[PDB]
């Protein structure tokens, strides 16, 4: 078939762009070639079948609240992203992102995507959050949230370590095919 | 076909392989995370995981910055390499690029941004009896900031042109390239490129060639945007009317802004 349209949303500064550009270019974060252009196409094989993903990168800021949904029609799957070391970004999944995409596309599948998981188990990061009266988001709570908000599932990845990165896009395709 | 990767090993734990580099041929479409997990996992089984690290960058390795006790693997996507003149089976040469600035960081402002093209020559040619081949030579070439911008433009222009004129039509792919071309909301958009590189007509004649080349890439680029816009008008759903209006508005504004710069 044709391009699978995957719209990627979530708070600014959760690493959305970094993971899209890294995966689609086969580059680690420090080596990706910068571009003045938006979004990303990638062809991926699953079970010996090629599939093409159009990845629509979006601006999470309120300035784009009116413009952003203009991209929503015909979306095949959404990625709703938060950083596992940013409780605010996680809370915004609940109060902003899920309501927004489900208001526009009530029947369209979406995944919850946790990012920056490489920082989650770092003791110094945990401790820095602890001093700020925060804790990181565990897979258990995000999985529970995914089930509670009726996401197709929860996936997580590190743009840096590459851990779970292939899997995020595979599950996006699998969610779009049904 | 296959997907190629530069692979190099660092630390005395690797014995004979220490400091050796290869080009690996992976099947079909293999992505960085997959070969990376394979290699890190394999060496984790040999050495124990605590001793194994993947180098997360393509820059030449400085052993003094490494924990001597560990086994480091540098893994870099490469494509089969042809000199520009060649551009217009047997593969001995492969290239990876890495962004850098003269101020010592990988990424910077448009006017700072260089790119290094590292060209690897293998000891033998693919196709080959084994699945990886030793690297026998490494050369480095550099693109200056305007040259980096020229490539960014040409490559986007081609992507957009294909998205626009492919049959059968794929409206999703067209909209994705096009919105990202005239409608960028995350990255800064191509206007900035023209303002930086084309706004002043350089005194230096060597620089005039690149200036003129970039100017011509902008002609081609904005032309293909217009074709993209008119084409999409025909592909959209009624729901997407306001979406299209915006894309058209974005195109017009960019077109009018570039105009003075494309004539010069």
């Amino acid at each position: 078939m044709q391009t699978i349209k995957c719209v990627v949303v979530g708070d600014g500064a959760v690493g959305k762009n970094c993971l899209l550009i890294s995966y689609t270019t086969n580059k680690f974060p420090s080596e990706y070639v910068p571009t003045v252009f938006d979004n990303y196409a990638v062809t991926v094989m699953i079970g010996g079948e090629p599939y093409t993903l159009g990845l629509f990168d979006t601006a999470g800021q309120e300035d784009y609240d009116r413009l952003r949904p203009l991209s929503y029609p015909q979306t095949d799957v959404f990625l709703v992203c938060f950083s596992v070391v940013s409780p605010s970004s996680f809370e915004n999944v609940k109060e902003k992102w899920v309501p927004e995409i489900t208001h526009h596309c009530p029947k369209t599948p979406f995944l919850l995507v946790g990012t920056q998981i490489d920082l989650r188990d770092d003791p110094s990061t945990i401790e820095k959050l602890a001093k700020n009266k925060q804790k990181p988001i565990t897979p258990e709570t995000a999985e529970k949230l995914a089930r509670d908000l009726k996401a197709v599932k929860y996936v997580e990845c590190s743009a840096l370590t590459q851990k779970g990165l292939k899997n995020v896009f595979d599950e996006a395709i699998l969610a779009a095919l049904e | 076909f296959g997907t190629y990767f530069r692979v190099g090993f660092y630390g005395s734990r690797f014995g004979d392989l220490d400091e050796q580099e290869f080009v690996y041929k992976e099947p079909a479409i293999t992505k960085l995370p997959e070969i990376s997990h394979r290699l890190e996992g394999f060496y984790g089984q040999c050495f124990g995981a605590e001793f194994v690290e993947v180098i997360k960058d393509s820059t030449p390795v400085d052993k003094t910055k490494l924990d001597p006790n560990k086994a480091y693997i540098q893994i870099t996507f490469v494509e089969p390499y042809f000199d520009e003149y060649e551009m217009k089976f047997n593969l001995r040469r492969f290239m990876y690029t890495t962004p850098f600035t003269l101020e010592g960081r990988p990424r910077g402002e448009l006017h700072e941004q260089h790119r290094r093209n590292t060209v690897l020559t293998t000891m033998h040619a693919f196709p080959y009896i084994k699945t990886r081949i030793r690297v026998s030579q490494k050369e480095e070439f550099v693109l200056t900031p305007i040259e980096v911008a020229i490539e960014d433009m040409k490559k986007k222009t081609l992507q957009l042109a294909v998205a626009t004129h492919q049959e059968p039509p794929d409206a999703k792919m067209l909209q994705m390239v096009l919105q990202g071309s005239v409608g960028a909301t995350v990255n800064q958009g191509p206007l900035e490129v023209a303002q930086v590189f084309l706004a002043e007509i350089p005194a230096d004649p060597k620089l005039y060639r690149h200036h003129n080349k970039l100017r011509l890439c902008f002609k081609e680029f904005i032309m293909r945007c217009g074709e993209a816009v008119e084409k999409n008008r025909r592909l959209i759903t009624a729901e997407q009317r306001e979406y299209q209006q915006e894309l058209k508005k974005n195109y017009n504004k960019l077109r009018d802004s570039l105009r003075p710069m494309i004539e010069r």
